């Protein structure tokens, strides 16, 4: 391969879709992770129709499009429109052809053998690609905050991850997983504020509301104290203007709706919070290690752009763990791409390039190649 | 696998590393040029101010 080939890195989230070219400090471009196919026929005469349609250009068209998610809980799920989604990143938004490009790929943590493998024969049959592979998002998120041991907390739009690293090791045997990020949320908080009033119910609806939900939720410190200050205080509500101009006034919503993070009794799950998950996932590692988890918890992903969710975090983990450990949170300002980040980072760096699936070796192996190289 | 991906990662921010001891170095070394220009315009100042009065010493 000649050393001027800048590899595509491609983020597989379940809400948005990130890509670019591996040495970029950031992803060129982001769309949502959707596939859209029409409700009725005969309804776009003269506007080009097609059979299907992907990312931005399908969700402004939402209210004539079906629109079905590939990726979902950090899993692939529909295979073509998988194939639609990676032609959309290279040919629509990159505007490259892949087969001159090695292609690196990001995951969810534990995913299945099956998906992996159906990845690897979709980039080397269908893509061409001349060499790829895939890593845990989680881990690229390690890398991106300039560590290699820490636990990474990872909520995309689906799904969050605790993931506990040793020097670049992911330990599954002390891997947690948590089906609840933001877009559970919002559907929380769609609930919520059609207990306000202000109901929510239609596919667009929901879409306004997770405008609310990434505009005005936060995460409180003291839920108690927090909900007794918007009882006896409004000046934590505040003003949303509706596409039609209507202004709505949202209220204590704003941290009842990430508080299911910490306490998903909400929504009826019976499942451990963030706090929890990363708590008792540091707990089922090794004792040695279990220190420097503490002081390195990284969090990460779209759901964790939050106000004071760090602090929240840290406090919780400050009052779960011994005295004895330096608890310390990491939030970085981008770590809503640093998923994306540590692929660049890593697709970049000379010794990594002997780390690829090439195409020979595909050809020679099959795609079970990928147990041997990626993870 | 994982060493390999943790040292090249590692090698990249002990790059940053380097980088961010150049920019301290840089500061530092700010602060040695202001700090050598104001002592030694003290001191010859201090010197020749007691030139001037040995000179007037001198008769």
């Amino acid at each position: 391969m000649d050393d001027d080939i800048a590899a595509l890195v491609v983020d597989n989230g379940s809400g948005m879709c990130k890509a670019g070219f591996a040495g970029d400090d950031a992803p060129r471009a982001v769309f949502p992770s959707i596939v859209g196919r029409p409700r009725h026929q005969g309804v776009m005469v003269g506007m080009g129709q097609k059979d299907s349609y992907v990312g931005d250009e399908a969700q402004s068209k939402r209210g004539i499009l079906t629109l079905k998610y590939p990726i979902e809980h950090g899993i692939v799920t529909n295979w073509d429109d998988m194939e639609k989604i990676w032609h959309h990143t290279f040919y629509n938004e990159l505007r490259v052809a892949p087969e001159e490009h090695p292609v690196l790929l990001t995951e969810a943590p534990l995913n299945p053998k099956a998906n992996r493998e159906k990845m690897t024969q979709i980039m080397f049959e269908t893509f061409n690609t001349p060499a790829m592979y895939v890593a845990i998002q989680a881990v690229l998120s390690l890398y991106a905050s300039g560590r290699t041991t820490g636990i990474v907390m990872d909520s995309g739009d689906g799904v969050t991850h605790t993931v506990p690293i040793y020097e670049g090791y992911a330990l599954p045997h002390a891997i947690l997983r948590l089906d609840l990020a933001g877009r559970d949320l919002t559907d929380y908080l769609m609930k919520i504020l059609t207990e306000r009033g202000y109901s929510f119910t239609t596919t667009a609806e929901r879409e306004i509301v997770r405008d609310i939900k990434e505009k005005l939720c936060y995460v409180a410190l003291d839920f108690e104290q927090e909900m007794a200050t918007a009882a006896s205080s409004s000046s934590l509500e505040k003003s949303y203007e509706l596409p039609d101009g209507q202004v709505i006034t949202i209220g204590n919503e704003r941290f009842r709706c990430p508080e299911a993070l910490f306490q998903p009794s909400f929504l009826g799950m019976e499942s451990c919070g963030i706090h929890e998950t990363t708590f008792n996932s540091i707990m089922k590692c090794d004792v040695d290690i279990r220190k420097d988890l503490y002081a390195n918890t990284v969090l990460s992903g779209g759901t964790t752009m939050y106000p004071g969710i760090a602090d929240r975090m840290q406090k919780e983990i400050t009052a779960l763990a011994p005295s004895t450990m330096k608890i310390k949170i990491i939030a970085p300002p981008e770590r809503k791409y640093s998923v994306w980040i540590g692929g660049s980072i890593l697709a970049s760096l000379s010794t990594f390039q002997q780390m690829w699936i090439s195409k020979q070796e595909y050809d020679e192996s099959g795609p079970s190649i990928v147990h041997r190289k990626c993870f | 696998i994982a060493s390999t991906m943790a040292k090249d990662v590692r090698q990249f921010w002990s790059n940053v590393e380097k980088v961010v001891q150049f920019k301290q170095q840089s500061r530092l070394e700010e602060k040695r040029k202001k700090a050598l220009d104001l002592h030694l315009d003290f001191i010859v100042g201090q010197t020749e101010k007691y030139s001037d009065l040995l000179s007037q010493s001198l008769n």
